[PDB]
């Protein structure tokens, strides 16, 4: 992540980020739906961050530092690029919606009145096929690239080294490669979550309610979809064993 | 220190999102309670033996049949969660989760949680079960269950109050390491 941004989304909540005179001028139901809008876009921030330590720390140290074989990084790091792709545009619409409104003078205070067409718009049309497809391939290769892993580990030394030393920092104690694997695998089923919990705080606008229960309903078609078209691949499996599923 | 892999499970209003947060945070949030846990690797100290814990949840997974059994692999503890002030979710435990987590996690030991403890005697809680014929678990109904089920152990734990938590967790660390 960028220290800009890290900075405005250092504090726990949305009502600690913003000063404290500009908090005192809304009302407790502004504040709460602020509170969650404010989580969903810090813990996407977090999730383009992991993003870019499998593609940057990961993927990039093996292939400049270690002689592994061609289609090994590729098993580790299944759609990655993809991923890092469809993430990092969506989160420049979430902060390019705050940063329209915050005040003039202001780096901090802001009030994000209209998500729910931002939402409408990341899962429908062809973002929306794009993310089906890319988790769908994702999903379907995670039990796979944790098996790759877990073998060149145990009988590479020069990857065991390289793995030991790009996680030693404290501050990638959370991403291990299998942890970043199950917290991408994990993401797309927070969205409903947050989503639920900023619609119960929007009511006051009915366009906003109406537009939110419809990205609710897409989040939803897509990650039904999603879990609707995963087989998990398996190095080695025989085709006898995939057409006897 | 040792690394071991904690998952929890349990319907979702059982409480395990709250109870992984109070854990990783050592506090009830004041200002705000986060909708949802990302991971967490907590420093644990357990008989004289230090580990790397590291903490799931299957929140928002508990509809997707084919995305949640992802969540298990490697896993060397299974906390499953019922609440307290749910009888529904305790029925949940032998037939849905237990069968699951038996299967994906063969030879696992798995820890059955009653949350929100706090709420077995609160009058709110009291009056509304009384609506459907029922009342909040008692401590015989969950270790019962811990019984039928196979379970290492029954645990009891307020996310709200904190009693409880640390003890469920350290508990989870020597099974994890036996
Ligand atoms: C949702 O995914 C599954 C959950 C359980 C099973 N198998 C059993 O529970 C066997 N008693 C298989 C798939």
């Amino acid at each position: 992540s960028m220290e800009m941004d890290e900075k405005d989304f250092a504090a726990d909540s949305w009502s600690l980020a913003v000063d404290s005179s500009f908090l005192q001028q809304h009302k407790k139901e502004v504040m709460k739906q602020q509170d969650v809008i404010y989580e969903l876009i810090q813990t996407e921030l977090h999730h383009v961050r992991t993003l870019k330590i499998m593609t940057r720390l990961f993927r990039t140290g093996m292939l400049e530092e270690l002689h592994l074989e061609p289609g090994v990084v590729q098993g580790l790091f299944p759609c990655v690029d993809e991923l890092s792709d469809i993430h990092t545009r969506f989160l420049s619409q979430l902060l390019e919606r705050r940063r329209q409104a915050l005040c003039p003078g202001s780096t901090r205070n802001f009030v994000i009145h209209r998500l729910g067409d931002l939402l409408i718009s990341q899962f429908s049309g062809p973002s929306a096929e794009q993310m089906c497809k890319t988790y769908s391939e994702f999903c379907s290769r995670h039990s796979k690239a944790l098996k790759l892993y877990k073998e060149l580990y145990a009988r590479d030394k020069r990857f065991q080294q390289f793995i030991r030393k790009v996680t030693r920092p404290a501050v990638l104690k959370r991403h291990g490669v299998q942890e970043c694997i199950l917290l991408v695998t994990q993401r797309i089923t927070k969205y409903p979550l947050l989503i639920s919990r900023i619609l119960q705080h929007s009511h006051g606008i009915e366009e906003e309610r109406q537009d939110l229960t419809t990205a609710l309903g897409l989040v939803k078609e897509l990650l039904s979809n999603v879990d609707e078209g995963i087989y998990q691949l398996e190095k080695g499996a025989r085709l006898q064993e995939i057409y006897n599923r | 220190a040792i690394r071991k892999k904690l998952v929890i499970v349990g319907d979702g209003a059982c409480g395990k999102t709250c109870l992984l947060i109070v854990f990783s945070k050592d506090q009830f949030p004041e200002v705000y309670v986060p909708t949802v846990f990302e991971n967490y690797v907590a420093d644990i100290e357990v008989d004289g033996k230090q580990v790397e814990l590291a903490l799931w949840d299957t929140a928002g997974q508990e509809d997707y049949d084919r995305l949640r059994p992802l969540s298990y692999p490697d896993t060397d503890v299974i906390l499953m969660c019922f609440s307290i002030d749910s009888p529904d979710s305790l029925e949940n435990i032998p037939e849905k989760w237990t069968p699951e987590v038996k299967h994906f996690c063969p030879n696992v030991p798995i820890i059955l949680v009653g949350n929100k403890k706090d709420l077995r005697n609160d009058e709110h809680t009291r009056r509304e079960l009384a609506k459907m014929k029922q009342e909040p678990v008692k401590p015989e109904e969950g270790r019962d269950m811990a019984n039928r089920i196979g379970a290492f152990g029954y645990m009891e734990c307020s996310a709200k109050t904190k009693d409880g938590v640390r003890e469920v967790f350290e508990m989870a660390t020597r099974a994890a390491l036996q």
